[PDB]
């Protein structure tokens, strides 16, 4: 919900550096990924509803337990609010934040072997939305940054005609390029539509209702932090400052 | 053609007193909208407009 | 310090003309040292005698 907020490639960014990689981690053993299943929507039809199950759902699912995993656990973290059950990690690996994870060697993870476009492809990149793809990118663009694999990235950008497109333009050690970026990758936020309670078809519709939905109460909640009339409660090291860095950067 | 936003929808609102001035109630109700609408400022003037 | 709240036209349009850049007291201090020490040292005092 919180990282469903964020709307702007500084506060995205700036989450995954206080947010560890447990929160990616979930601990509900779920259900497997890739099947065929009927599913019961009351609000629309008598019969059961058809849908496929996938890693990219709001619901936690078994992951297997290589590094492949992990990182396809991260991704799905950041663009559906939740992650897969990948146990016995480690407290090393598991204590380290998110972007440590993408950007930095000093982890002891090693992912230079890894395809974008098998992870896309597991991924169902072809079901993503648009804000969601553009999360996705920057996840792969940190890795390759991390790996020194810059030349591949923009290969396969080249094979893909619409990811090259939305392609978010940051590099990844410089904070200027952040701070300039302007792409909306909010996929939660205050609608200026109409939104009902009212349930959707498919798994991922509903499920992602359901996180707007609780923003909405979020918002109006009062764990929300209101800058404009907290911004003095707020501590020193976590308040909003115009020359906000990343570490490294 | 020419004028403010906001000097639009306050003239218009004289020329519909004038125009009803037998009915003073379309002013009533009207500048009663407006009211609401114009705290935001220009983009309030807008939405009344709309 | 309770804070201030702002209209809502001047969160979306307003504009203030400040002069941001913060301009060093360290050549008035370094150069004459025991003439700021005392100005400073005695404005305080006044203040803290009267608690």
């Amino acid at each position: 919900m919180d990282v469903l907020s964020k709307g702007s490639l500084k506060e995205l960014l700036a989450h995954l550096e206080k947010t560890p990689l447990e929160e990616a981690i979930s601990y509900r053993i779920g259900t497997v990924p890739y099947q065929n299943v009927l599913i019961s929507r009351n609000e629309y039809y008598n019969q059961l509803y058809p849908d496929t199950t996938s890693l990219i759902d709001g619901v936690s699912r078994e992951g297997q337990r290589n590094v492949n995993g992990l990182i396809m656990s991260i991704i799905s973290y950041v663009v559906s609010g939740s992650g897969h059950y990948i146990p016995n990690i480690g407290f090393m690996l598991l204590r380290r934040s998110i972007l440590d994870i993408l950007t930095k060697h000093d982890t002891g993870l090693v992912t230079n072997n890894l395809n974008y476009g098998i992870i896309a492809r597991n991924l169902t990149v072809s079901k993503m939305n648009c804000e969601q793809r553009k999360r996705m990118l920057i996840c792969f663009k940190l890795l390759a940054y991390k790996d020194g694999n810059q030349n591949d990235y923009e290969i396969y950008l080249n094979q893909n005609i619409p990811l090259k497109q939305i392609a978010p333009n940051f590099i990844p050690g410089d904070m200027r390029t952040v701070i300039h970026n302007q792409d909306q990758l909010a996929i939660v936020g205050i609608p200026a539509y109409r939104l009902t309670q009212s349930t959707e078809l498919s798994i991922r519709d509903d499920n992602a209702k359901s996180y707007k939905l609780g923003y909405v109460d979020w918002y109006n909640s009062n764990s929300f932090l209101r800058e404009r009339s907290e911004f003095n409660l707020i501590r020193l090291k976590d308040r909003d400052t115009k020359y906000g860095k990343l570490n490294g950067w | 053609t020419s004028g403010s936003i906001i000097n639009h929808a306050n003239n218009l609102n004289k020329v519909i007193n004038h125009v009803f001035a037998d009915k003073p109630l379309i002013s009533e109700t009207m500048l009663k909208i407006l009211t609401i609408d114009g705290t935001t400022g220009k983009d309030g003037y807008r939405n009344w407009l709309d | 310090y309770r804070p201030r709240r702002f209209k809502e036209i001047e969160h979306t349009h307003g504009y203030v003309y400040r002069e941001l850049n913060q301009g060093s007291l360290l050549p008035l201090v370094d150069a004459n040292l025991k003439e700021s020490s005392s100005y400073y040292f005695k404005k305080l005092m006044s203040s803290i005698s009267n608690v």
